DNA sequence: CGGGAAAATCTCTAGCA
DNA sequence: ACTGCTAGAGATTTTCCCG
DNA sequence: CGGGAAAATCTCTAGCA
DNA sequence: ACTGCTAGAGATTTTCCCG
């Protein structure tokens, strides 16, 4: 039930930036999504990113590929 | 309190000092002689 | 330094020497020279060396009017994906800007439009068109195209493609639609190797899917967490760390000194 | 890897599709595709429909995505081939249009529309369009008084139809449906691309005869030999291109 | 890929898809798609992302004419040091450019002048003034102020200082000379914490001193070196490495496999 | 041999291909239809 | 005689750039000067730099200071 | 460090200056300065001279660096205070001009020239100028036919005088001499700055009485106590500011 | 050896027609 | 065959100074 | 584990009134 | 209370592939 839903929410890749770095940070793992913030995991680090600085996709291309 | 000197709009002459009302990431809101203006942080210095 | 400072202001009132020159010529600590410069109004002539970061939420679009061969091209872009819409219009008028905006809002979920302060966008006719479709208008700091970095960058890619295909069309509107097609579906790269069309499809489908999934997750997973405080609402748990939202403030706490109920 | 046999069994029992096996058991999509393709007992998103309605003395030119009911329409000055080809080039730039169905009317069989379809890569072929024309006309009649010109009313009707009216099995609107269907086609195309990439590779494992390649994992290599899926360690198999 | 390549060129002739889009849509190796793009004339629309480096020898000066309050200001700069000279002149004319250049060459060792291709610098009257003082003229690639990065950057600092002191002078020529003074002697920093005046003094004195010292060193230290070749002329030795100049080609060799005679 | 496409002088339209005669650090010398030109390396691509 | 001259030529600081780095490299030690090239020592490394990319000074301030 | 005693001896023998001790024995300049300042038996570059010559009906206004013979001249339209003050502001912007000697002529005692000197920081005081005027006139007479106007000829003469005519003890031209003299003044000013910086510090070593500070090295601290220079390890002395 | 403060370095920007 | 740079503002790392 | 080649990342630029 | 970016070209580091 719930665990399938959580492992599905963690299948989406998140591209984000920090408040003073102009370069986009590579695909993290989406843990939780909200109206104003998303919670991600990037290299065994848990960051909270505003919604306006994050791009969340699935990569229908790496899915279909393992 | 903070003094803010700025470059408002298509004008090369820097103006100031103005009261800092709000500092966001990238832009600031100031008050310069009962006139509220929004200046990007590329065009303003805050002291 | 009382004699060294009084002579330094007397020299700054004339030459406006920077903090270093006054530190060398009057034997001052760097802080004192920097202070003397910082108190001079005529020396505050330079901003700080950074750039902001535009909004890249899934519902934000940047619009702008660019010009080519005497004609007006109204261009829009989906900021999260790079998907562009464009159209040659006879005039920069709020009427046709509103027509363009209504067409756009009818084809895609447009939550917010970001534009500069051109008269066609600040028109009372676009305000009515954005109110009807439930769109939010964000205008930028006047005379700052950097606040429209995305659409202004798209004004260059679009014009660049048009010159590549201009000789396959008699009229400029055909070349504009060809360029829209080519950009959206024949140029791949970016954050997923996608084209702009694939990327907008992914962005929008992912938004819907994640909203539904997290709605289910919150409907089922209902816990309260005490840490170090009040019953913060649980958001996520695992890997020896817990994420919670205490009074609309999301913070990350380790699994230690935190109990889930 | 370890669930390939379970997926084979679940297909031989329930005749499921590869999406479910790949989601339920955690298999690369190519392996589940081969599982569903090994049983002979177990054997649209780019098609739009075009037509022209007449209303208040002007010509509305409507386009429907058949799979989703999504509608693209606009008022044109003249029912001609120039404006039809322009509408079609626009649509093809907005959505991946692979085929368009029309009613052999004069504006649709023109050389300009044919040339536009050739450039965009659209295949021209000569009752959903009628029902959606009826629904669009009903919505237009509803919302007509909120605008002065007809083209504005048509765009408000298109907005209402695509995003405000919901229905079907899950209660989704035409916009969400078209987005989901296009995402599904993107997945299908990516899978076909990967299958086509790997199909020109042969694997020699343990040496045994050549085998078809399915997946080149980080700790294993999946192969299909004599209509049977087997797993071999990477160091125990050599992949060559043919 | 013969069927995949023939279809890709047919698609590129229409849409001009970049190498990635044609690698994804036609199953091509990146090299083949990049080749198909590289052979299209209509796609070669972007230069390489670098910048050059101007000459900063001790004898190079960059000159330029800038405008302020309807008046013409002829500005020069010593590239190695940042020392500027300036003058308000009534007209951008080779006559007064030549007067300025002769004054400059009389006050400092001017070996070479770098300028853009304005008519006053490309004048036959400056060619005579530069020939008489033994100056070498380097003109830049036309319509490339980056080739004058130093003097163009100095057109901004000079104008910036003038506005700081403009209200201490009735005329603009006085403010220009005030700004020259302030820049050259009241602004410190750079490669030695110097001002422009101190730095030009150091550069020139160091040039003279090092030329004299190395003349003596070569007059005394006279050796030939064989390495791995011919009798290369010795330049320096120490710290387990030898520097020599074999047929006008300076290269560094270690102390091993090298004998000094 | 090398093809060089370039952007000569105050003109947005890229030209080429031209023969590469000399590659310096920052600028190149090319030959385009019996016309020798000096183009900076910001304004030229060499293939 | 000669050794004083060499240790004097090595008292001058050299600021230089490489052919693709826009930033100026800190003060090296001048070993040999020529018409077209200077030979320097930067962090126990011997580099040959063209004359047009090098600024050679003494730093009258660090001399007068040890 | 180790040569301080040798330098003291060489001064008590030959009465040398601190530049030589600092160059010969390898001492920080402040230590050699104190060595030369401890003996009471052992006890210009910013001064220019201005004047006006008349030639061919025009007024040439010449400036000489007394220490080097370097010359700055130019033809002015009128022997007035505006042009004199402009010439002086120009010169002060080019070279570090600390003092200017003039001949109390009307143009030199004007309020504009006085205000220019005040702004630039020049001290006004009211036979080298005459000899250099003669030499400049001789050169001008030589080179006059190579130009049409007189101002151009004056600048060619200034170029010749400053860089083409060489003489003196070492055979250097006026340009090299002025550059060397200004470099020497830069060294002198930097040394005075460092001495002034360190003179407000007192050192307590081994605790003994306070001592004047001279140098704060990387492996030692040099101090002067009771007119005697001693070396102490950094860990053996504490420096305070007073 | 350990923090804190001050100094040095690094990064990045507008303006220069 | 020729060529972006300069100075200032804020951030971040190094060095030094007393324990 | 060791080179080589190919792929991924990094760095940096013009143009967008 | 708001905000530079995008895509391409060359350089450099990572990954992979067979020994
Ligand atoms: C008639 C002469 C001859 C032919 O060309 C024109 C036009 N021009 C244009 C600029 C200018 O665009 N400065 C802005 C800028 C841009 C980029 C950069 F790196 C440096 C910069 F200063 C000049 O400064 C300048 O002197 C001239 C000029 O002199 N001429
Ligand atoms: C009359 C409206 C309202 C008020 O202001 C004007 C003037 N303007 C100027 C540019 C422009 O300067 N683009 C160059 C650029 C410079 C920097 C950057 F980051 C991005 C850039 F695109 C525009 O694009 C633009 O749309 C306008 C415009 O619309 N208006
Ligand atoms: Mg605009
Ligand atoms: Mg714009
Ligand atoms: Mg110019
Ligand atoms: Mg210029
Ligand atoms: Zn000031
Ligand atoms: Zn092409």
């Amino acid at each position: 039930e719930l665990q399938k839903q959580i492992t599905k929410i963690q299948n989406f890749r998140v591209y984000y930036r920090d408040s003073r770095d102009p370069v986009w940070k590579g695909p993290a793992k989406l843990l939780w999504k909200g109206e104003g913030a998303v919670v991600i995991q990037d290299n065994s680090d848990i960051k909270v990113v505003p919604r306006r600085k994050a791009k969340i996709i699935r990569d229908y291309g790496k899915q279909m590929a393992g | 309190n903070f003094r803010v000197y700025y470059r408002d709009s298509r004008d090369p002459v820097w103006k100031g000092p103005a009261k800092l009302l709000w500092k966001g990431e990238g832009a600031v809101v100031i008050q310069d002689n009962s006139d509220i203006k929004v200046v990007p942080r590329r065009k303003a210095k805050i002291i | 330094f009382l004699d060294g400072i009084d002579k330094a202001q007397e020299e700054h009132e004339k030459y406006h020497s920077n903090w270093r020159a006054m530190a060398s010529d009057f034997n001052l600590p760097p802080v004192v020279a920097k202070e003397i410069v910082a108190s001079c109004d005529k020396c505050q002539l330079k901003g700080e060396a950074m750039h902001g970061q535009v909004d890249c939420s899934p519902g934000i679009w940047q619009l702008d009017c660019t010009h080519l061969e005497g004609k007006v091209i109204l261009v829009a872009v989906h900021v999260a994906s790079g998907y562009i819409e464009a159209e040659v219009i006879p005039a920069e008028t709020g009427q046709e800007t509103a027509y363009f905006l209504l067409k756009l809002a009818g084809r895609w979920p447009v939550k917010t439009v970001h534009t500069d302060n051109g008269s066609n966008f600040t028109s009372t006719t676009v305000k009515a068109a954005c109110w009807w479709a439930g769109i939010k208008q964000e205008f930028g700091i006047p005379y700052n195209p950097q606040s429209q970095g995305v659409i202004e960058s798209m004004n260059k890619e679009l014009k660049k493609i048009i010159g590549q295909v201009r000789d396959q069309a008699e009229h400029l509107k055909t070349a504009v639609q060809m360029a829209v097609f080519i950009h959206n579906f024949k140029r791949k790269g970016g954050i997923g190797g996608y084209s702009a069309g694939e990327r907008i499809v992914d962005i929008i489908a992912t938004d819907i899917q994640t909203k539904e999934l997290q709605k289910q997750i919150t409907k089922i997973q209902n816990f309260r967490v005490y840490y170090r405080k009040g019953p913060a609402k649980l958001l996520w748990k695992g890997e020896g760390a817990v994420v919670i939202q205490d009074n609309s403030d999301i913070k990350v706490v380790p699994r230690r000194k935190a109990k889930i109920i």
